[PDB]
């Protein structure tokens, strides 16, 4: 129930051999803990993708809003890059003028 | 022709080298490299590689001695 | 005369090489931004 | 909104696994002042990971609050002002990208000319 909590429990189970009071015991325990951990991680990602798919088919204006936001960040990032580059160009023109 | 060399390196391409004498699209890189190429061609004759460090040794390039 | 002209040539070439390196780093940033643009 | 909350929730699970991998690398390198520095890095990583778990439970509850269409009905087998906003920003960064391409081409050509001219001087 509530895949978050299974993720938390499995993550705490990854450390159970260290926090208490040779090789093959460690190996099989590590393999089983890590495999259940990654399996519940993939199930959580699958849940988020299914919910995003249902939103993208039902309420498509939200997707367009996120695209608007990402294109605006692309614009601002491009202008920041060109401004830094332009300041470096003007500094190099002032350097190369002085030979 | 008179002061103009025309070559066709690639079939769609035409390269033109012309000596413009003023007598009172241009690529600078090839002109600059032309000056340096003829400068190296001069300096090959006046090189210190022709000098034989062994006094008895006659003359000529170093690797040709080697 | 030869020594003075050699020093001027070396100063010009050091300036050009440092210019090339700084321009190359800027070109790397611009290439990443332009090719990874969504459009 | 919520269809970006799903993206953040995916990114949290992607970050948790990567952060556990970094934790296990820190525990791999720890050899019995840099002792204390590795202690600080370990405790800070564990703090950020607990923050990530709390954020993940928040995002899970938010997306699970806000389904009438079952999946596998959503795949196509064979047999309005926001659109104008999209077209506006698309035209804007079309022009921005073409100007960036001109800047990039001139930088490329200057670098190539510098390297050719400096290669021939020897």
């Amino acid at each position: 129930s509530t895949l978050v909590d299974e993720l938390e429990s499995s993550f705490e189970a990854c450390f159970a051999s260290l926090v208490s009071q040779d090789q093959e015991e460690i190996r099989t325990g590590v393999d089983q803990c890590i495999q259940k951990f990654l399996d519940i991680a993939r199930q959580t990602e699958c849940f988020f993708l299914q919910k995003r798919l249902q939103l993208s088919v039902q309420k498509p204006e939200q997707v367009i809003k996120e695209d608007v936001s990402e294109l605006r960040n692309e614009l601002q990032r491009k202008d920041a890059l060109v401004q830094k580059h332009l300041t470096k160009l003007r500094h190099w023109q002032q350097v190369l003028e002085d030979i | 022709v008179k002061n103009q060399i025309i070559s066709q390196p690639f079939p769609s391409l035409q390269l033109s080298i012309s000596l413009c004498h003023s007598s009172n699209d241009h690529l600078y890189v090839l002109e600059h490299n032309l000056h340096l190429l003829i400068r190296e061609f001069h300096k090959q004759t006046l090189s210190s590689i022709m000098m034989p460090h062994p006094a008895s040794a006659p003359f000529g390039h170093k690797r040709m001695r080697l | 005369r030869n020594q003075q002209l050699r020093t001027l040539q070396e100063e010009c070439d050091r300036k050009l090489i440092t210019l090339r390196d700084e321009i190359s780093i800027d070109l790397y940033e611009l290439e990443e931004e332009y090719y990874s643009s969504s459009s | 909104n919520t269809a970006s909350l799903c993206r953040i929730g995916q990114e949290t699970v992607q970050d948790i696994v990567y952060r556990t991998m970094e934790i296990f690398q820190l525990l791999r390198n720890m050899q019995l002042g840099t002792y204390q520095d590795r202690l600080t890095k370990l405790q800070d990583n564990l703090r950020q990971l607990s923050v990530l778990f709390r954020k993940l439970r928040l995002v899970y509850d938010k997306c699970n609050e806000n389904d009438p269409i079952p999946v596998e009905q959503l795949i196509p087998y064979v047999e309005s002002e926001e659109r104008r906003e999209i077209a506006e920003v698309n035209k804007k960064l079309k022009q921005k990208n073409q100007q960036l391409k001109q800047i990039m081409d001139q930088l490329r050509n200057l670098i190539w000319d510098i390297n050719a001219m400096l290669a021939m001087r020897n």
